[PDB]
This record gives structure tokens, C-alpha cells and sequence, in this order.
């Protein structure tokens, strides 16, 4: 019977496909590790897939995965129990140490580039032709924290050139310096920009960028991680 | 008091984006179209430009001819009365030749010939458009994943109106062109073959269709959930894993113990969808040619 | 075991109930208060199904079926072996699904991410409750709910549908099917686009999102964008389920005749109802 052969054959194919999908999704994060960073005894039912190499544009090299994994950064946490499976308490200020919901990854310390090799994200004042085209222009509005106190003022919008969209709001603090706030973490209102994740006194702690007209992938992670971490750790002040 | 990133708060605009060049013949790209602030709240505001070379022109010509051939038949059935046209718009139908004619092209225009003509235009429009999905990717040096996925949808389409009718011995087996009529044809097809819920390929097809909504709801929600960490910039997260991709992976590992990577989830995506029409085409093709009654078949095998 | 980058995220906090009482993991799984609740409801439910199987007389997965109370029982309770178990198992299922959602919320809080996932899952739950709770209560009897059996529940689908002729004519069902088809279309395209850029022609460099927009604009004259496509998938997905639930909540309640006949109101419109010709004249 052809129907039986077809359906029987299809289930075989399907079993192979699932095996392929499971292994493909092991290219990041494996081998598994114990809480102390050493290789775990149980690596799961599937073996690692053969490495694949991505050729990165603009002469930035390649990426081969799976490959040797390392955090490449200090992790300020400590065990709270004598066996596996329990939480790890921050040894210092989780917001400042970048752990928990305030974590950041050690991404390349260079800016993401568009198809033409130019910085993908730039402050709007430095982007030729770009301007607000709809909605309340946040530039010039005061920024309020969850403690209902004003922490600064919006001095510009950092835009994604190729995708023409707002990614960050640049906020100036009382000392004259500025910080970037993820667009997805602010509420633009008619008379203010509200930031629920942070209290006014935590804005100065937002990681700063080394160059004023660009932001690196590493910096974006530290900034985004820090702001999101405020939801949990700034709660006392919310 | 917490933005959800479903609609944008503020839109920004810059010079019209004419796109990457690569090996594309710029002579065939139109100019940019109008900008829609309305669309800009949900997605991109820019319309156009579009690429239209010879193949594209051929495809749009056939596509329209197909649509007009059916529309002409409709007006005819409507007695050329505008009021009747709108009233019974969903009841009109361009049907294929009667069994008697088998696979010949001898059937009269008002009795099958016109259905064959319309179907010929559709055949040319669809396959030439498939050529476009392949070539537009080639000109940009991109993989051919889109053309391959499209081929899966084309498989079900080909089976329903061309391959199965041919194996059955007549065009009468094909699907008619009409809103209500193609629904009636669908119900009747199941009745005549002993209920498709007994067709294992049909039921798998359903698992994938439901699975696609299951997966896209999961994926759409996940990316938006980590968009505060630049999660939707998927290509760069693939090339240099960020906290967005790590938090997404851990959400699913902690919840259901899944293995998850930014690139891998998109492999689940393309396959979950592609399997809908792949298993489906096999299910339909086997109906009537190899299996007359799925219920009866299920009782044995 | 943990993924190579996992430890920094396994910190305390985020639970909605119990403080640190249930703040821990079992292998890769996070527990939390609702992890325990989920286990409780799931365990009790599976046990009751095993019992039902015993009273049914079979251990075959293809045969085990738990049916709701016969229509004669209305909305009251029924003997365990006559619908009662179905009633308890339905309470357990609801408890397990809701607990699963709240457990996802606790996970979202610990990870510092948005609540989109559990919010989206709630739509699936509401579709479930429409079939076993809202619709039955509206129609006056638990018996209108579907049975819990791999094959028996498909019988319910087929019988429920033909109770109104060809169910294809339910207008809300037409909209729901459209979203399901469009969703699969978009999922296929999204997966194919990202992959075609990350895995270009042999030897070439990875493409950029700039190339993704370009490809789709060249193809159809438009690109919804990187953020837009994920918004779209979520919208198509939930709208599909929303109209599915709507198409059933109105069936057997506000409309209970043959769905094909509902479309006559348009054909009977005064201004063209009697004009000769066409299909309906
Ligand atoms: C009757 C059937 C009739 C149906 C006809 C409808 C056609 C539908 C086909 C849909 C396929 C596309 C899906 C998407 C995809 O990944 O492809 C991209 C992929 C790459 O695109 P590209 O631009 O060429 O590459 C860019 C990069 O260089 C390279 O980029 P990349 O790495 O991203 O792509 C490499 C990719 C390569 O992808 C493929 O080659 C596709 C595989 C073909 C399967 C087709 C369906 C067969 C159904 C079987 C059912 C039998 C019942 C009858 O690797 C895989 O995905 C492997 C697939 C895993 C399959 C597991 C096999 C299991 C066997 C059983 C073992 C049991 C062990 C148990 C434990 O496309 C292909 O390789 C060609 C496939 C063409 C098929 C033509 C059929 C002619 C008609
Ligand atoms: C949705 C509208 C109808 C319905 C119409 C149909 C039709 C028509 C078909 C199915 C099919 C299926 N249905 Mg049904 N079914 C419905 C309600 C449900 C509910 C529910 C609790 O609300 C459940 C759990 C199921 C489960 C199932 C699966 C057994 C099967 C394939 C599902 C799939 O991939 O989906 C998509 C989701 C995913 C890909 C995620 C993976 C989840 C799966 C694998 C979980 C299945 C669990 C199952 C074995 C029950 C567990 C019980 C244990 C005691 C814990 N149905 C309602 C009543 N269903 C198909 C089938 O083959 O039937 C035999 C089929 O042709
Ligand atoms: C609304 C849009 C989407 C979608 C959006 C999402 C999202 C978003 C999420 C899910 C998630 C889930 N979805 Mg989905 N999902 C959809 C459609 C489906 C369908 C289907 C038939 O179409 C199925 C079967 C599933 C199944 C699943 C589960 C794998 C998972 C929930 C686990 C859980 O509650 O565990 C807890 C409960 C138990 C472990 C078992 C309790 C069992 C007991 C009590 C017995 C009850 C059995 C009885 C009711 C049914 C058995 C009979 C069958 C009909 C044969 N989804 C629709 C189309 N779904 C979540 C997830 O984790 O995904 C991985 C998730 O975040
Ligand atoms: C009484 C009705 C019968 C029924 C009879 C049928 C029949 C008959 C068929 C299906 C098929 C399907 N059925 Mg069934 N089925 C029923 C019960 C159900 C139930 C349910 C919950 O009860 C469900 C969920 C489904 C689900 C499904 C799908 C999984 C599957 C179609 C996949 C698809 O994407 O097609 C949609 C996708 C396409 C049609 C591809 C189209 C491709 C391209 C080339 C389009 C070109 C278009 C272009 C030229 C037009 C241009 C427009 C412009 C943009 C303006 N069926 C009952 C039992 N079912 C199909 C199948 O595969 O069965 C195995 C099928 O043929
Ligand atoms: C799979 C089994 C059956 C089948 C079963 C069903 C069932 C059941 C339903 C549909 C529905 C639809 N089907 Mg059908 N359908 C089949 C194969 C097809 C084929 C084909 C080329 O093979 C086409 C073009 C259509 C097209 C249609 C649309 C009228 C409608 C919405 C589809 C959709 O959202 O698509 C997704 C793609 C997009 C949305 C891209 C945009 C294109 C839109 C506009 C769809 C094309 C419309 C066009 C053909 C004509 C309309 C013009 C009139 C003047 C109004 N079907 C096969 C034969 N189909 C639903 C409906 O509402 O019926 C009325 C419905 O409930
Ligand atoms: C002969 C039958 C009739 C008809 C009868 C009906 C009937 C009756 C119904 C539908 C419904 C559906 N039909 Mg119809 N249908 C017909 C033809 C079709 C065709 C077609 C191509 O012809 C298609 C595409 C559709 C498609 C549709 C969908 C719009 C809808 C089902 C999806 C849904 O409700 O999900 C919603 C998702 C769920 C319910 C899943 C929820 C699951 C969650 C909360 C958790 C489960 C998890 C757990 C058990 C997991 C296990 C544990 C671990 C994983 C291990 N129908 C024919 C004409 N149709 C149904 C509907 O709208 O329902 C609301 C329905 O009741
Ligand atoms: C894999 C299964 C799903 C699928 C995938 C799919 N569809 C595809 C492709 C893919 C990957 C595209 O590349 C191609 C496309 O160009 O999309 C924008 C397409 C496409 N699928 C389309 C429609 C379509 N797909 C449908 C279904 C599906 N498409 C399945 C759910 C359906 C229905 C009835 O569910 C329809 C109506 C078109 C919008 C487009 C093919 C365009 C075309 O052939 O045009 C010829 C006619 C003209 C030029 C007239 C003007
Ligand atoms: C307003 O007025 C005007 C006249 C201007 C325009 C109005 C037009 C209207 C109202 C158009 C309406 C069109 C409708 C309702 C179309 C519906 C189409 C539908 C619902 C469904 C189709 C399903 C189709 C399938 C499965 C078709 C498959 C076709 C093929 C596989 C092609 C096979 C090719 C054949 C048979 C030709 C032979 C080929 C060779 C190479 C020998
Ligand atoms: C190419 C399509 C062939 C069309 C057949 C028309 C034939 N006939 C006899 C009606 O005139
Ligand atoms: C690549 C995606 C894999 C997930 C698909 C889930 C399969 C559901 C199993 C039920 C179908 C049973 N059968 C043969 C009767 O159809
Ligand atoms: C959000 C509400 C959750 C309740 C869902 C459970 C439905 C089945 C209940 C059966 C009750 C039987 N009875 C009449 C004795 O109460
Ligand atoms: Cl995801
Ligand atoms: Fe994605």
C-alpha cells in the first residue's frame, strides 16, 4: 500500500528533522556546565552539531559555532545553598555589577554597521535628513523617574538609519552629562517622559558611552541591562 | 504606565531608502512610493520601490488576465446587471470541464474551456512569480530559502488543480473559481473520500497549521519581550549573542526545558509552516488515486 | 546543568507568592509557587484520567476517552463515572494552564523581560474555556463541551460542525481561518527571510536587515520591517484564536440554524432582491 509507505516514510523523515532542529539549537550555550563553571556530567541526549562558520561583513572576521564558551567578564554572585538548583546572591550592587535582570553580555565593543559599513545607530542631530514624522516629539521634555522626581531632560533621539526608527532617547542630567535610555523603556507623554524602571537617583549610574556620536554593541547591552534591572532592584524606590 | 511596544510612540523619517544594490539591475527598480504614517505606527511607513523586470511584468499580466477571465464569466452569469453582480458575487463560479471531456481541451467555452484558459493564466502567473522569489534573492547574494518555502505552497496548489486531476483522468476533479463554490468543493471532497479526519496527512497538516500559530505567537511575543535589549535585530544577535538572545533562551529553558538559539528558532519557523502544505499536498494527492475512503483505509493500515 | 551563560541570571527574586520558599530550579526547569501549583493540578488530573481509563476498561492511548455529563444533567454535577470525572479534570486543566501562565510571569520578572508570552498564552486558554466553560454554560449544559480523547474529540468537532450544515459558512469562522492561513504564510516568509540573510550564497558574507527590506521591497513593493514582522506574527496569531473563540461562542447561542442561510440577508436586500437573473434570480 502506497499510503502506508508514504506515512511510514514521513514519520522517519520527521524524526530526523526533529533531531536536526534540536541539535541546531545547541550552537550557543553548550557544553552544559555545573554552577562552578566546569563541564557538566549530563550533556543531554543529543551530541553537538558539526561547527558552521558565518562570514561577517566589513572585515570583522567570522563566527564559528558551537565553539569554546566563556563569559569573559567577572560574575559577582555566590551560592546560597550547599547543593545545585538554588539562587545565587549578588555579592555587591547587582545594578552596578551587571548580574540578575541587570545582566549584560560581552558583545563586541564596536558599533553595529548597516549595509554600507556606516554606524547603524546615530543621534538624530547627526543624521542627515532625519526628523520626527509623527507622534509627540519627546525632545525638550523633562524625564521623570518612578520616584516621581525629574532626573533630566531629553536632548535628542538616537535613530536606526537603515530601519528609520527610534531606538534611544538621549537624556541630559543635572551635571551636564547625558545618558541613553532604551526607547522601549520610556513612556512619552504630553508634558513629560516617564521612566518606570528607574528612580531619579539611579540615572547617574546608567553606563556611559565612550564616544558621544556612536554606541557600541557592548555599551548597548550594559545600558539596556542596567535599565531593565531597575524594575527588580529599584522597586524599593518605586 | 509601562509601554508594550505593540505600536510606536514616535515615528522618525529620513531620505527615502532605495535599498542595497549588489548585483541588482537598478534600471528595473521603480521610484519610491508614498509614505504612510498610518502604517508607520505598526511597521515601516515607506512604500516602494518595487522591482519589475520582464518576468515580473509577465507575472502581473497573467495574474490580472486570470482575474479578469473569471470576472468576465461573473458579469455574464449576472446578465451584465451591476445590481445582480454585487448581489450574487459570492455565488458566481467558473467551473471546470465535465467528466465526459476527460483531460481534453475540446470542452466549450461556457462549459469548461474558459476555466482552462483562466487556469493557464494562473499557472504562468504563479510559476513566473516563483522565478522572481528565486532571482530577487540571487541578485542580492542571499540564500534561496524563500523560493524553497514558496515551492511548498505551490505543491498543494499544483496537486489540487493540476497533478491530481491529471492522475484522476479529468479536469472535472479540479477546484472551481468562486467564493462559496470552492468551499462547497472542499466539503464535498471530504465527504466523497470518507472524511479527511481519517487521512493521516490531513491531520498532520492540521497539527502544523495550529503549530504555526502556536510558534509565531511564541516567537512574536518573545522578541517583543526582549525588544528592550534590541532583540528584534536578529541577524546581529546571531553573529554576536547579546543579553536579548540569552534571556529568550533561558525563558524557554526554564519554562519547558527547550533548546533555543536565535537562528535555530527560525529553523523551527520555516519548517513548521512549510510542513503544512507539504503534508497537505501528499494527503490530497493520495486521495482518489490510491485511497478512495480514508475511513476504510484506516480500518486496515 | 546550566547553559554556559546561565549563572548570572539565576538570582533570587521575582516570585509572586511565597517569597524565597519555592525560588529554585529542578534541572533546567524553574519551579516557583506556580510551578508547584501546576504540578499539583497536572498530577491530580492525570491520576483522575488514569482512573477514568480503569472505569472505561482500557489503557490504550488511542482509546482512552473522558466524556462530559450527558445533556440531561444540565449544568449540575454528575456521577464521577458519568461525567463527574470530566468535570474535575476540567477544573484541574484550567488550574494547570492558569498556573503555567503565572509561572511564566514569575520567570519574566526574574529575567527582567516583558510579559508578552504569558499574555499571548492567555488567548489559547480563553479559547479552551470558551469550548468547555463559556459556551456550555450559555447553551445550558456541560454536555456541549468536547470529550478528552485523541480521536473522540475529532468526532465532536465533526458532529458539532455538521449540526449547522457546512460550518464553512460561519462568517466569524471564515475570518479565523484567514488569520490562520495568513499567519502560516508570514511564519514561512519570516523564517525564510532571516535564514536567507544569515546563510547567503556559498562564500559570501552574512547579509544585513538592510538586505531583508530590499529583498521584500523588490519582491512586493513593501517591507513591514524587523520589529513589524514580530508584531504582525503576534497579531495574526492571536486574532486567529480570538475569532475562533468568537465563531464558537455565537454558535448554538445567538445563531443556531444552518450557517449557509445566514448569508441570505444580503441577497434579500430590498433594492436588488427581486431583480431577475444571476444565481439567486
Ligand atoms: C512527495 C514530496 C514532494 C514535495 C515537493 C515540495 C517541495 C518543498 C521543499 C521545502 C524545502 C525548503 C525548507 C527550507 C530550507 O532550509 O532550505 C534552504 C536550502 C538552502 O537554500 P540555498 O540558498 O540553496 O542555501 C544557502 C546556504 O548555502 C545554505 O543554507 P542552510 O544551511 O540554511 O540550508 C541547508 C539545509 C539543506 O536543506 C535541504 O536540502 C532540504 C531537505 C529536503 C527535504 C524535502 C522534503 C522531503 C519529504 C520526505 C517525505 C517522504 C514521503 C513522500 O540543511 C537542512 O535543512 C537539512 C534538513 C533536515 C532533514 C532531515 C533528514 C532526515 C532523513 C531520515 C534519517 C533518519 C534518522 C533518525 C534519527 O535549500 C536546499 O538545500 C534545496 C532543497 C530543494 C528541494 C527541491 C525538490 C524538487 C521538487
Ligand atoms: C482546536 C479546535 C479543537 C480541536 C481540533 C483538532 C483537529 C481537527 C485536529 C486536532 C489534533 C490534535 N489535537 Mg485537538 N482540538 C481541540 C482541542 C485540543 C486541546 C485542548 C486541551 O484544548 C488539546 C490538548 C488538543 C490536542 C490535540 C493533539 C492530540 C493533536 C495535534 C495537536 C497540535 O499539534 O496542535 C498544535 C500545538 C503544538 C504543535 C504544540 C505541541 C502540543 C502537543 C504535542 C500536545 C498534545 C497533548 C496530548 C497528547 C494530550 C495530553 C494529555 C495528557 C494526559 C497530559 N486538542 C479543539 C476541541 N485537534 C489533530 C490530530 O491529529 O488529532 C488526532 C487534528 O487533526
Ligand atoms: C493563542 C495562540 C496559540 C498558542 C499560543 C501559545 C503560547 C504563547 C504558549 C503556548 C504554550 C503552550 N501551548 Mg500553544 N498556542 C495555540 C495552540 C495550541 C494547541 C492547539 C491544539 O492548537 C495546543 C495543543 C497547544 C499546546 C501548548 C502547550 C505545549 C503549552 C502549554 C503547556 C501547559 O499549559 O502545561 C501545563 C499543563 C500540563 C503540563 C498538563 C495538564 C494536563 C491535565 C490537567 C489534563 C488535561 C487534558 C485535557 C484538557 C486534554 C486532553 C485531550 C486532548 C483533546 C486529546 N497550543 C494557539 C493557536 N501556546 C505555552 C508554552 O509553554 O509553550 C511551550 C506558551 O507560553
Ligand atoms: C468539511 C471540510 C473538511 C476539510 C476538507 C479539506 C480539504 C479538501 C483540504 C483541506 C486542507 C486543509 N485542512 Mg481540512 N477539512 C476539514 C476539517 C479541517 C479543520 C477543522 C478544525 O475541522 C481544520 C483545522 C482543517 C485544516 C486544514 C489545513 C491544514 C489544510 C490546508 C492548509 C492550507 O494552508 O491551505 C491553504 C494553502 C493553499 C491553498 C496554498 C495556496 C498556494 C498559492 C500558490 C496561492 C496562489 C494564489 C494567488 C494566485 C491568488 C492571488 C490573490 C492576490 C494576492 C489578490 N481542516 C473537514 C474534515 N481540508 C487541504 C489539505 O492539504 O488537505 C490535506 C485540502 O485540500
Ligand atoms: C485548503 C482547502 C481549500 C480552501 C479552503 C478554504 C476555507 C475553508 C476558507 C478559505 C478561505 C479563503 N480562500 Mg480558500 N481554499 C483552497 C484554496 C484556495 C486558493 C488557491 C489558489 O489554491 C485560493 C486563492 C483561496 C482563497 C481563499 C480566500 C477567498 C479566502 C481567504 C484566504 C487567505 O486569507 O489567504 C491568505 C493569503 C493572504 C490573505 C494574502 C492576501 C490575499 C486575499 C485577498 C485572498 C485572495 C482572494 C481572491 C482569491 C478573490 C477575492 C475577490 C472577490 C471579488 C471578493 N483558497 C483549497 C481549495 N479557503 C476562507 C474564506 O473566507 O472563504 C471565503 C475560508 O473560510
Ligand atoms: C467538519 C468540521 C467543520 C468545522 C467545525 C468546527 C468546529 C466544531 C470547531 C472548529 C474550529 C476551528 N476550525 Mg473549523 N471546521 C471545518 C473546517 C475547517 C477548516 C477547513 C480547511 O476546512 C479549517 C482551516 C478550520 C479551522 C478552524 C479554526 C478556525 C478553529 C480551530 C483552532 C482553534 O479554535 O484554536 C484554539 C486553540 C485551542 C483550543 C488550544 C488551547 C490549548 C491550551 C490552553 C493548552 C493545551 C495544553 C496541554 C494539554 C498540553 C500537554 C502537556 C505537555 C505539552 C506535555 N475549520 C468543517 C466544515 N471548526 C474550532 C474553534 O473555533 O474552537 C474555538 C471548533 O470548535
Ligand atoms: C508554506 C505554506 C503557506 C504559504 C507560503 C508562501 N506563500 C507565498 C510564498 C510562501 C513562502 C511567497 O514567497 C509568495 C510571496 O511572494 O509572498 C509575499 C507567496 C504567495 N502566496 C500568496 C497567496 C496565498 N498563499 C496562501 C497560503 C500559504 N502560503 C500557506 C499557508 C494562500 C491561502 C489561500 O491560504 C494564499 C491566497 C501570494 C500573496 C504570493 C504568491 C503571489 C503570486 O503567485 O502571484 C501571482 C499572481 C499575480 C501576480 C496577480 C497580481
Ligand atoms: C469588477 O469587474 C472586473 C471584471 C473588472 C474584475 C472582477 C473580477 C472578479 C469578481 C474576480 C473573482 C475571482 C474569484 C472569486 C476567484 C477565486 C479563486 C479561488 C477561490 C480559488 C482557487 C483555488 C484554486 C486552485 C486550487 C487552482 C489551481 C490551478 C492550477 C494548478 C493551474 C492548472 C492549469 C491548467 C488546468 C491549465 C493547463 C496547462 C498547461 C501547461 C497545458
Ligand atoms: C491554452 C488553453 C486552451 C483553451 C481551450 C478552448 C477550446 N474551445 C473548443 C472552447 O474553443
Ligand atoms: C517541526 C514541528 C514538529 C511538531 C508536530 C506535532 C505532531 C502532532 C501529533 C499528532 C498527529 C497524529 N496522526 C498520525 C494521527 O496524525
Ligand atoms: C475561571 C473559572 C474556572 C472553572 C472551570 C471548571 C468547569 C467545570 C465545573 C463543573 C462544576 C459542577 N457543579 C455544578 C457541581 O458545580
Ligand atoms: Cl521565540
Ligand atoms: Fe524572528
Amino acid at each position: 500500500d502506497l499510503a502506508s509507505l508514504a506515512i511510514y516514510s514521513f514519520w522517519i523523515f520527521l524524526a530526523g528533522l526533529i533531531y536536526y532542529l534540536q541539535t541546531e539549537n545547541m550552537r550557543e550555550g553548550y557544553p552544559l556546565e555545573n554552577e562552578d563553571g566546569t563541564p557538566a556530567a549530563n550533556q543531554g541526549p543529543f551530541p553537538l552539531p558539526k561547527p558552521k562558520t558565518f562570514i561577517l561583513p566589513h572585515g570583522r572576521g567570522t563566527l564559528t559555532v558551537p565553539g569554546p564558551e566563556s563569559e569573559d567578564r567577572p560574575i559577582a554572585l555566590a551560592r546560597t545553598a550547599v547543593s545545585e538548583g538554588f539562587p545565587h546572591a549578588p555579592t555587591g550592587d547587582p545594578m552596578k555589577d551587571g548580574v540578575g535582570p541587570a545582566s549584560w553580555v560581552a558583545r563586541r565593543d564596536l558599533p553595529e554597521l548597516d549595509g554600507h559599513g556606516h554606524n547603524k545607530i546615530k543621534p538624530m542631530k547627526a543624521a542627515a535628513g532625519f526628523h520626527v514624522s509623527a507622534g509627540k516629539n519627546p525632545i525638550g521634555l523633562p524625564v521623570r523617574g518612578c520616584d516621581l522626581e525629574i532626573a533630566g531632560k531629553v536632548v535628542d533621539i538616537w535613530v536606526d538609519i537603515p530601519e528609520q526608527m527610534a531606538r534611544f532617547l538621549e537624556v541630559e542630567l543635572k551635571d551636564g552629562s547625558t545618558r541613553l535610555l532604551p526607547m522601549q523603556m520610556v513612556k512619552v507623554q504630553s508634558n513629560r517622559v516617564h521612566v518606570n524602571a528607574l528612580s531619579s537617583d539611579l540615572f547617574a549610574g546608567i553606563p556611559t558611552i565612550k564616544s558621544p556620536t556612536e554606541v557600541t554593541l557592548l555599551e548597548e547591552d550594559k545600558i539596556c541591562g542596567y535599565v531593565a534591572g531597575g524594575l527588580m532592584y529599584a522597586a524599593p524606590k518605586r | 504606565a509601562e509601554y508594550q511596544n505593540i505600536f510606536s510612540q514616535v515615528q522618525v523619517r529620513g531620505p527615502a531608502d532605495l535599498g542595497m544594490t549588489e548585483d541588482v539591475n537598478l534600471a528595473n527598480r521603480s521610484g519610491v512610493g508614498p509614505f504612510s504614517t498610518l502604517l508607520g505606527w505598526f511597521g515601516n511607513a515607506q512604500l516602494g520601490p518595487i522591482y519589475l523586470g520582464s518576468l515580473g511584468v509577465l507575472s502581473l499580466f497573467s495574474g490580472l488576465m486570470w482575474f479578469f477571465t473569471i470576472g468576465i464569466w461573473f458579469w455574464y452569469q449576472a446578465g451584465w446587471n451591476p445590481a445582480v453582480f454585487l448581489r450574487d458575487l459570492f455565488f458566481f463560479s467558473l467551473e471546470p470541464p465535465a467528466p465526459e471531456y476527460g483531460l481534453s481541451f475540446a470542452a466549450p467555452l461556457k462549459e469548461g474551456g474558459l476555466w482552462l484558459i483562466a487556469s493557464f493564466f494562473m499557472f504562468v502567473a504563479v510559476w513566473s512569480w516563483w522565478g522572481r522569489t528565486y532571482l530577487r534573492a540571487q541578485a542580492l547574494g542571499m540564500g534561496k530559502h524563500t523560493a524553497w518555502a514558496f515551492l511548498s505552497a505551490i505543491w498543494l496548489w499544483m496537486v489540487l488543480g493540476f497533478i491530481r486531476p491529471i492522475l484522476m483522468g479529468s479536469w472535472s476533479e479540479a477546484v472551481p473559481y468562486g467564493i462559496f463554490s470552492h468551499l462547497d468543493w472542499t466539503n464535498n471532497f471530504s465527504l466523497v473520500h470518507g472524511n479527511l479526519f481519517y487521512n493521516p496527512f490531513h491531520d498532520l497538516s492540521i497539527a502544523f497549521l495550529f503549530g504555526s500559530a502556536h510558534l509565531f505567537a511564541m516567537h512574536g511575543a518573545t522578541i517583543l519581550a526582549v525588544s528592550r535589549f534590541g532583540g528584534e535585530r536578529e541577524l546581529e544577535q546571531i553573529a554576536d549573542r547579546g543579553t536579548a538572545a540569552e534571556r529568550a533562551a533561558l525563558f524557554w529553558r526554564w519554562t519547558m526545558g527547550f533548546n533555543w538559539t536565535m537562528e535555530g528558532i527560525h529553523r523551527w519557523a520555516i519548517w513548521m509552516a512549510v510542513l503544512v502544505t507539504l503534508t497537505g499536498g501528499i494527503g490530497i494527492l493520495l486521495s482518489g488515486t490510491v485511497v478512495d475512503n480514508w475511513y476504510v483505509w484506516g480500518q486496515n493500515h | 546543568a546550566l547553559l554556559s551563560f546561565e549563572r548570572k541570571y539565576r538570582v533570587p527574586g521575582g516570585t509572586l507568592v511565597g517569597g524565597n520558599l519555592f525560588d529554585f530550579w529542578v534541572g533546567p526547569f524553574y519551579v516557583g509557587f506556580f510551578g508547584v501549583a501546576t504540578f499539583f493540578f497536572a498530577a491530580l488530573g492525570i491520576i483522575l484520567i488514569a482512573w477514568s481509563a480503569v472505569l472505561q476498561g482500557t489503557w490504550n492511548p488511542q482509546l482512552i476517552s473522558v466524556y462530559p455529563p450527558a445533556l440531561e444533567y444540565g449544568l449540575g454535577g454528575a456521577p464521577l463515572a458519568k461525567g463527574g470525572l470530566w468535570q474535575i479534570i476540567t477544573i484541574c486543566a484550567t488550574g494547570a494552564f492558569v498556573s503555567w501562565a503565572l509561572r511564566e510571569v514569575e520567570i519574566c520578572r526574574k529575567l527582567g523581560i516583558g510579559y508578552h508570552i504569558p499574555f499571548a498564552f492567555a488567548f489559547a486558554i480563553l479559547a479552551y474555556l470558551t469550548l468547555v466553560l463559556f459556551r456550555p454554560v450559555m447553551m445550558g449544559a456541560w454536555g456541549y463541551a468536547f470529550p478528552y480523547g485523541i480521536w473522540t474529540h475529532l468526532d465532536w468537532v465533526s458532529n458539532t460542525g455538521y449540526t449547522y450544515g457546512n460550518f464553512h459558512y460561519n462568517p466569524a469562522h471564515m475570518i479565523a481561518i484567514s488569520f490562520f492561513y495568513t499567519n502560516a504564510l508570514a511564519l514561512a516568509l519570516h523564517g525564510a527571510l532571516v535564514l536567507s540573510a544569515a546563510n547567503p550564497e556559498k562564500g559570501k558574507e552574512m547579509r544585513t536587515p538592510d538586505h531583508e527590506d530590499t529583498f521584500f521591497r523588490d519582491l512586493v513593493g513593501y517591507s513591514i520591517g524587523t520589529l513589524g514582522i514580530h508584531r504582525l506574527g503576534l497579531l495574526l496569531s492571536l486574532s486567529a484564536v480570538f475569532f475562533s473563540a468568537l465563531c464558537m461562542i455565537i454558535t448554538g447561542t445567538i445563531w443556531f440554524d444552518q450557517w449557509v442561510d445566514w448569508w441570505q440577508w444580503w441577497v434579500k436586500l430590498p433594492w436588488w432582491a427581486n431583480i431577475p437573473g444571476g444565481i439567486n434570480g
